[PDB]
């Protein structure tokens, strides 16, 4: 039996065609990832942190600890 | 003055194998010398000066 | 204050080192992405044995290699330069204390009303009370009222020094007979370390910087018993 | 007035002979570019040489930024590895 | 056996006398500076000129006598002389560059302007002013020098060469008198430290300029000058305007708009 | 500007200029730098702390003359000399 | 005129490879030890 | 002809890569280095604070 | 790259050699100093 | 540019030169195998026939091997190619590198 | 076979996959029988035997395609002698911990850094994320 | 008068990060107000917001610098 | 004979050579002083003593690495070695003048040696900022002996660029023209340059700092009108086009490597690989005050220092991308030259991204004088110039010597060599982000565990550069004497043997122009 005629020119070009599409749709998977796991979890921490954060309460939890110089 | 470029332009073609710097004749030699002396024994005098200057006084 | 195994910036204080934490995350990722894909193309260029070593055209694509990161770039200067003037944006502060570096400590005065003056000095190790942090813990801290903007002068008296505080994202170089100026807004209460940040001789490592930030309350009543 | 030699009269060594030698057209000491010929094995460019070997850079294209090196030998006609233009050696002096 | 047109030189001991001088200048002024003593300091400067005396020497033997200096070895010196000056240019833009910081912004220890309060400058329309005049003369007649030498008029170039050269030191000789009568001196602040830095190494490259304009002088007086092969004189007039260029700002900058 | 002689630019037309122009030019400095010349009246002495700069001694002399010291113009830190 | 060919185109000779590793050991130790030996130095005069 | 990584790379992979986490691990856990590691979920806090 | 046979072959034995001296030589005066540093901070 | 018809047609007339050289040769397979493609059939035919006017068997085995090696990690190129040429093989007396050991490492 | 210095200025031999067709041949000077497997060679083909063949090859060539192309055990050796050099590295820093380094400071012993863990969550050290926000203030623990 | 003052507002004279000319110029500015108000017999208290913009603003050192250069004759600013 | 031929030299290849063994030894000093900074800080404490003599070190680590190493093997070594060779050129333009560059070196040396051995060392940074620098804080002749130090190593370099140009400009072929030369000739005249323009500045500055220091002059003194800031501007204006000098011979040099170990005849996009060398030399003379985001200057023009350093992000990553192109469908040879040259461009590209971080000036604000910097500045000097030092020795070797290198320790070398680089500088990364200030001899307790690590991977490092001694003693020992070479045709440098005659192309190539 007879073998079919294979792709024989720009393989090559069509390896490297194929991985750098690759490289871009992954590179869009960590850029989604990256603003998911690290830019937004520090976005809402320090928003939610803050949204009912009372400063005068922190300082006199600060204060009866003893680590002020100047409130005790 | 005359032109006396042609007797040292034989001079310093002459075929005695003798670098530039030493073809002028006897006071090359001398030159070179006092040169050499003055350098190296002023560089193994300036190596005297630092160990002395590397330990307080 | 730093933690042990820290990987990343020190919690921040204010408002304005929370913008650069911001900003580093939106950097970072692109520091991370552009690693990654030269990582990745050179394995991509070195796992094949199909070859082409003939001459390559080159002109169409460095348009891609210019034009992409010039685009880059310019995501990264927008907010780089944003932050940059919402730095020195005109502010009203409330308090204007000095600080001046010395060989091998910090001095601060605070003359809005009273001469107040006092010095600095690193406790040594040998002197730490139980709990206390190694090379930055202070004699004398740095009193200041919290959630207010202050204005901070900084000049040196002999060699340069840089008064510093990572938390609040401060660093403004100490340099003889000049004044530069930094403003400082602290959004919590506490105690914040820094340490001085130009090599400035023998005890360069052992004059730190330690900020205490209180109610206004407790800062005047403060600033009246160190007269 | 006068009293300045001229380079006809005091000049001497390499430089006379690069003087005297451009007086009749001629460049022993490869000041020049050589112009090529059309290459061909009927008319390959002719390389001078005071010896039996000589090293041949091909610009094989106008504007070319890599250059072609070999050993052209004295003997047969030799060809560029990259364009095949023919190159033969002439030795003398 | 060469059959290329570049000059292969014979092994010479004056790079290593050269670099040695270096040696033993730099530790001389870290001796004279610190420890009292000018011995390494002198041993330095006199090899220092041993090796440019010798060097320089073989040059000439090099090019007028053995006749190594071709048409491709003198457009190399070309090059190289402009570079040299080049990177001469760079070194004075330092010091323009330390004085206009000094006094477009005066700090108060100066009283805030400038000139710094206690500071007298110099009339700039006196000797300032004539040695301007000396060293833009200086570049006309070195120009009729070189015509000369090019038109073969062995007599007119040793007249407009020593007339360059008389300029030279006429100047060298005022600028030390104006050094003496100056009331402030280089320890007088900046004003003092960028005045006399400045126009200190811009007069001893005056001084090393009509050095090479007298060895040129003494050249042309010997022959060694063709109508069309002299490129010492050349790379000596090239050097002269460069020093004449840097006092037409030095003047500007600091004797005219610094006053 | 206002000379013409162009065209041709040589060694008579340089003299010309170096004779005509540039040493006259010299001659008239001089002379003017010679009608101002004699001494000023030296100022007061003041002892600013901008001015005879002091923080290592010189390395020749006492260490406190300047290396062009001019004793009518020039004051010491503690001042004039006499 | 000079010598020519491997080994012979450099100040140091490879004639034979045991003098040669003590010359090495000279060369390139001397350097390494260099900054020990100034650091001694100094801690030696205070 | 078996070269020398023929005859001896299986012997020099494994004496090398267990000579080299023995030892490293020896200098990671028995002589006493600092290393300082985060007291979160491993310090129990103790009291500082004195009259 | 092809190169000639080695002229002088340098055996395994000899490899160990050429390799402890130098290590030797850039750990043992290093070394020394290091190990008598309290010496020299205290004298 | 041109096709990949042209290119074809121009490598078949290169090595159809009845009195081609042996460096025209080298210089032929050597340029060829630079390009990003296993070179058709047609074009290793007439590459074969001019070994054959050059009396040259060896470097035939030899272009055989280059096709296999630029066809890389597609290990059914080569069968394929060698399919094509088996009546120019058989009629030219031209053994494969496998037929003679020479896969063997 | 034997190639010499002198030879640099002249047309060599090479084994590369991508410059197939070397400048010249790998073996130059013929035997008797050489010769004549030459002198067949000018003949069919067919009528040459696969030794012949395998001769033709070997005089044109050095090493076959699969021969220059073949993969070695270098990286076992390179791998493990890496490893081995690291491994001596930490004997180094053996050496140093127990003759150089001294006592480290008093700060670092376990009660210390107990009453300093807890003056730093005192002071709320870090509490958006990257400390005190790790402690539970109302269960009085590290946050599981 | 129009007095409450905290400390030194902004100045758009002086809008940068170097502030050593804020404080050389109140500090000019206050001695030449008091100089004055002394010489035509008026009250010095006019000069008082330069007093607390250069107190606010200048280090000690300086104004003790400059103090003493005035006293001796030779501070270098004109008042 | 030995001393004509050593001492009185004239030759390119000769000259060369004795910069190569200046510039090994110098890598001895600076490694030995490099493993004393990591010493101090592999553990919590004081080792040495204060900082005055734990900066001496790091003073000395950086000159040594960057004028005595770096400098030396890059340019006065590779460049008098390959550039004549690669322009078919008989030698330099001024071969007698080319013996005193390097000979300048040497007293160079010296002279710092000096500075570290009298009184108490040079402890300033190689910045050498005032008033530390001055005669108050650092009193007696150290910081003399440095600027002089300074000033012979400047004549050394300046002289050796107008010889480089002139050589470059002046003694190629006549047909060929200047875009018919290799990167590495076109990366030495561009580095020629920059040399050229930028040390004068850096001869006037130090210049200004000796006369303060002994003249009573007050350049840099506040008291007398003036100004520390004027130093940093000075020196910095020298300071970044330093550090595109010490880089461009390596892109020179990783442009031939991954070229010739790629099979390819030429690199990619040639011209534009010009183009950017140019480009990244211009634009690193405007960007200076990179180095002074901290010391007061107004926010335009910290906006412009800004934007204009991070443009050469795009010069700079035209070659790295025409780099990899280059690889693109090349017979890829794994030779350790190629790993070097593959090693440079993943580790330049991640110190190259961390100071367009640094490039922020807001960012910068809490990044500048911390370990952060650190990080940067030795990913693109101790793994980009290093790499580029290592691959360009590796793959040059053979032609310099004659002899050729056991590939297998070779790659032995560079694997332990890149595990303690990246141990040794990549846990910095974190020491900077979280505060910790540069040129301490000692630390707060946090960050005692990357400090650790870092000095562990440095003695990684140590045992790469023994070994690398070890290896280049088993070349010359076993005499493997080269044969061929492959690609003569485009690496001209190899044409004449290995290695080539004392006198070569006395006979000049022939080109004709068509
Ligand atoms: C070889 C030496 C070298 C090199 C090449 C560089 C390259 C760069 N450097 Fe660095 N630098 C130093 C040596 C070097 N540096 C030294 C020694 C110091 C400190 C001196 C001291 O204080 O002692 C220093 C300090 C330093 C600082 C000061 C930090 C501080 O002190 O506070 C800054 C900030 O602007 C900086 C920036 C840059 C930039 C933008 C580049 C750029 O040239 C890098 C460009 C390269 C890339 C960007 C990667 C390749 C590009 C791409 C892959 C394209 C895609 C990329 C993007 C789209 C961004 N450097
Ligand atoms: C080219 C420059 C260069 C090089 C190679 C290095 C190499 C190293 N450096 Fe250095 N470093 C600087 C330039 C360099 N450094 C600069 C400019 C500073 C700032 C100084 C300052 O703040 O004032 C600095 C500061 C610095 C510090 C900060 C000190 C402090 O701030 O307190 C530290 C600490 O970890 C450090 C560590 C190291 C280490 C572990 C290496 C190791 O990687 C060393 C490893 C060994 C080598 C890289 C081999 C050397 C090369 C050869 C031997 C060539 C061989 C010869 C041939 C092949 C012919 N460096
Ligand atoms: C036309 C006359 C010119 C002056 C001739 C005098 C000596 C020549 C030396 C040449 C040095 C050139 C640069 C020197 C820098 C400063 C010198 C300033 C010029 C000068 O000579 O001015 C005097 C300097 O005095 C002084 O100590 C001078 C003290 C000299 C100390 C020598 C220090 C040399 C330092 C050289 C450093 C290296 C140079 C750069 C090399 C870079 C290489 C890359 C001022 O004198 P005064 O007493 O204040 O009185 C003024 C009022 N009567
Ligand atoms: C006086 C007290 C202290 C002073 C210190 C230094 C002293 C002064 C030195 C002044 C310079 C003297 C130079 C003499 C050079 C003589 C050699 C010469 O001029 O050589 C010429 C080549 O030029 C060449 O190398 C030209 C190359 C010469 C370049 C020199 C330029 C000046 C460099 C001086 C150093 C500057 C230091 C900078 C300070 C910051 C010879 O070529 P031609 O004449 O064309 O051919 C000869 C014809 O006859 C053929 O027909
Ligand atoms: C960063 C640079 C490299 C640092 C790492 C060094 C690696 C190991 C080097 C060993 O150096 C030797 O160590 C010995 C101890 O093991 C010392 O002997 C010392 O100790 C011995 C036993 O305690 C005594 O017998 C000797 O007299 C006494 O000199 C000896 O002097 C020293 O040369
Ligand atoms: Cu003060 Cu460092
Ligand atoms: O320096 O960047
Ligand atoms: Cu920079
Ligand atoms: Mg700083
Ligand atoms: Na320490
Ligand atoms: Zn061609």
């Amino acid at each position: 039996t007879a073998l079919a005629k294979p792709q024989m020119r720009g393989l090559l070009a069509r390896r490297l065609r194929f991985h750098i599409v690759g490289a871009f749709m992954v590179s869009l998977g960590f850029a989604t990832f990256y603003k998911f796991a690290v830019a937004e979890k520090r976005k809402k921490a320090y928003a939610d942190f803050y949204r009912n954060y009372d400063s005068m309460k922190d300082f006199e939890e600060m204060r009866k600890a003893g680590i002020f110089q100047s409130a005790k | 003055f005359e032109n006396r470029v042609a007797e040292k332009q034989k001079l310093f073609q002459e075929d005695n194998g003798l670098p530039v710097h030493l073809k002028g004749g006897a006071t090359d030699n001398i030159l070179y010398r006092v040169t050499m002396t003055l350098c190296l024994g002023g560089t193994l005098y300036s190596l005297y000066c630092l160990g002395w200057a590397s330990f307080p006084h | 204050m730093a933690y042990p195994m820290q990987l990343g910036f020190q919690d921040a204080t204010s408002p304005i080192m929370e913008e650069l934490l911001h900003f580093h995350d939106h950097t970072l990722m692109i520091v991370f992405l552009i690693s990654s894909l030269v990582l990745y193309i050179i394995s991509l260029m070195l796992t094949t044995k199909l070859t082409h070593t003939s001459t390559m055209d080159a002109q169409e694509v460095e348009t891609i290699w210019t034009i992409l990161p010039a685009i880059i770039l310019i995501l990264i200067a927008l907010p780089s330069l944003r932050i940059l003037y919402m730095m020195d944006e005109i502010n009203n502060p409330s308090l204007t204390v000095k600080t001046m570096g010395h060989q091998w400590y910090w001095s601060y005065e605070y003359t809005d009303y009273e001469d107040l003056s006092f010095d600095s000095y690193m406790i040594p190790t040998s002197e730490l009370k139980p709990g206390e942090l190694r090379l930055l813990e202070v004699d004398n801290r740095v009193v200041l009222p919290m959630e207010m903007t202050i204005r901070m002068l900084v000049s040196s008296e002999d060699v340069l020094h840089s008064w510093a505080v990572p938390s609040l994202g401060l660093k403004t170089d100490a340099i003889p007979g000049r004044l530069n100026q930094t403003t400082l807004m602290s959004s919590r209460p506490g105690l914040y370390y820094g340490q001085c940040s130009e090599i400035c001789g023998s005890n360069h490592s052992f004059m730190p910087i330690v900020l205490e930030l209180v109610p206004l309350k407790y800062f005047e009543k403060w600033s009246a018993s160190m007269l | 007035g006068g009293g300045v030699p001229t380079d006809e009269e005091q000049a001497t060594g390499l430089e006379r002979e690069v003087m005297l030698a451009a007086r009749k057209g001629q460049d022993p000491y490869n000041i020049l570019a050589p112009k090529a010929t059309s290459g061909t094995k009927e008319d390959p460019n002719l390389v001078p040489s005071i010896t039996n070997k000589r090293i041949v850079g091909c610009i094989c294209e106008e504007d070319n930024s890599t250059v072609i090196w070999f050993w052209l030998h004295k003997g047969e006609a030799q060809r560029c590895p990259s364009c095949g233009t023919h190159y033969k050696l002439v030795p003398h002096q | 056996h060469q059959t290329h047109a570049y000059h292969m030189v014979n092994p010479s001991p004056w790079p290593l006398t050269g670099a040695l001088s270096a040696l033993l200048m730099t530790s001389g002024l870290t001796m004279w500076f610190h420890f009292n003593s000018m011995t390494l300091l002198m041993i330095g400067l006199t090899t220092n000129m041993l090796t440019m005396y010798q060097w320089w020497r073989d040059v000439i033997r090099e090019s007028t006598f053995q006749g190594h200096h071709t048409p491709a070895v003198q457009k190399g010196l070309r090059y190289g002389m402009i570079l040299f000056i080049i990177s001469e240019v760079l070194f004075f833009t330092g010091f323009f560059w330390a004085f206009y910081h000094s006094s477009l912004a005066p700090t108060p220890e100066l009283g805030g302007c400038w000139p710094p309060t206690g500071i007298h400058p110099l009339n700039p329309l006196e000797v300032p002013l004539l040695n301007t005049s000396v060293l833009l003369a200086s570049g006309v007649s070195i120009t009729w020098a070189h015509h000369s030498l090019m038109e073969g008029d062995r007599k007119h170039m040793l007249q407009a060469l020593f007339i360059t050269i008389t300029l030279g030191v006429y100047f060298t000789l005022l600028q030390a008198s104006e050094y003496y009568e100056a009331p402030f001196t280089i320890s007088d602040g900046v004003y003092g430290s960028t005045f006399f830095v400045a126009t200190g190494f811009h007069g001893l490259h005056v001084i090393i300029g009509s050095t090479f304009l007298i060895v040129c002088f003494f050249r042309q007086l010997k022959f060694h000058f063709t109508s069309n092969h002299h490129f010492g004189f050349e790379a000596g007039a090239w050097y002269w305007h460069f020093v004449d260029v840097v006092w037409l700002f030095l003047y500007v900058s600091i004797y005219w708009w610094g006053s | 500007a206002a000379k013409g002689d162009h065209g041709g630019t040589g060694a008579r037309t340089w003299r010309f200029l170096t004779f005509g122009l540039a040493l006259p030019s010299v001659a008239l400095c001089t002379l003017n730098s010679w009608l101002h010349s004699g001494h000023r009246e030296r100022p007061a002495f003041i002892p600013y702390h901008h001015l005879r700069i002091r923080t290592k001694p010189f390395s020749w002399g006492d260490g406190n003359h300047t290396f062009f010291h001019n004793p009518r113009v020039n004051p010491l830190p503690t001042g004039y000399e006499k | 005129h000079y010598e020519e060919g491997p080994g012979k185109n450099i100040p140091f000779s490879v004639e034979n490879k045991w003098r040669l590793l003590a010359m090495m050991t000279l060369f390139f130790g001397s350097g390494f030890a260099a900054p020990f030996f100034i650091v001694r130095h100094q801690l030696l005069k205070k | 002809a078996p070269d020398f990584h023929d005859k001896y790379g299986n012997a020099v992979l494994a004496s090398g890569a267990t000579f080299c986490v023995a030892v490293w691990v020896y200098m990671a856990t028995q002589i006493g280095i600092e290393w300082n590691p985060s007291p979160v979920g491993r310090v129990t806090p103790k009291e500082w604070r004195e009259q | 790259i092809t190169a000639k046979p080695a002229k002088t072959p340098t055996s395994p034995k000899e490899q160990a050699i050429g390799l402890s001296v130098t290590f030797l030589s850039f750990l043992l005066p290093a070394g020394w100093v290091l190990y008598h540093l309290d010496n020299y901070k205290k004298s | 540019h041109e096709t990949d018809e042209e290119f074809d047609a121009r490598w078949v007339t290169y090595f159809n030169k009845p009195d081609i050289d042996a460096w025209e040769l080298r210089k032929g397979m050597n340029t060829l195998v630079g390009y990003d493609l296993v070179p058709e059939p047609k074009i290793i035919d007439a590459a074969l026939r001019a070994c054959r006017r050059l009396n040259d068997f060896a470097s035939a085995v030899r272009i055989l091997e280059v096709v296999k090696d630029k066809a890389g990690p597609h290990k059914e190129i080569y069968p394929y190619v060698i399919q094509e040429l088996r009546p120019t093989l058989n009629e030219l007396g031209i053994s494969t590198p496998e037929e003679l050991g020479l896969d063997k490492v | 076979s034997v190639v010499k210095s002198e030879d640099y200025a002249l047309p060599s031999y090479v084994d590369r996959r991508d410059y197939p067709l070397p400048d010249v041949a790998h073996v130059k000077n013929l035997s008797a029988s050489q010769k004549a497997l030459k002198e067949k060679e000018k003949a069919s083909w067919s009528s040459l035997s696969i030794d012949e063949k395998v001769e033709l090859y070997r005089l044109k060539f050095k090493e076959s395609f699969a021969e220059m192309n073949r993969s070695t055990n270098e990286w076992k050796t390179v791998v493990g002698a890496a490893m081995f050099f690291i491994g001596f590295t930490a004997l180094l820093l053996i050496w140093e911990k127990h003759y150089v380094y001294g006592p480290i400071p008093h700060t670092f012993e376990e009660e210390w850094v107990a009453k300093q863990t807890k003056r730093m969550l005192d002071m709320k050290v870090a509490p958006i994320q990257g400390f005190s926000a790790k402690w539970d203030y109302d269960k009085n623990e590290w946050k599981k | 008068k129009i007095k409450n003052y905290q400390t030194a507002p902004f100045d758009s004279r002086f809008p940068n990060q170097n502030q050593t000319r804020n404080c050389w110029q109140n500090y000019l500015d206050f001695h030449r107000c008091e100089k004055a108000m002394t010489a035509k017999g008026g009250d010095v208290s006019v000069c008082e917001w330069y007093r607390r913009v250069y107190k606010s603003l200048c280090p000690i050192s300086w104004v003790s610098t400059w103090d003493d250069r005035r006293a001796e004759g030779t501070f270098p600013g004109k008042i």
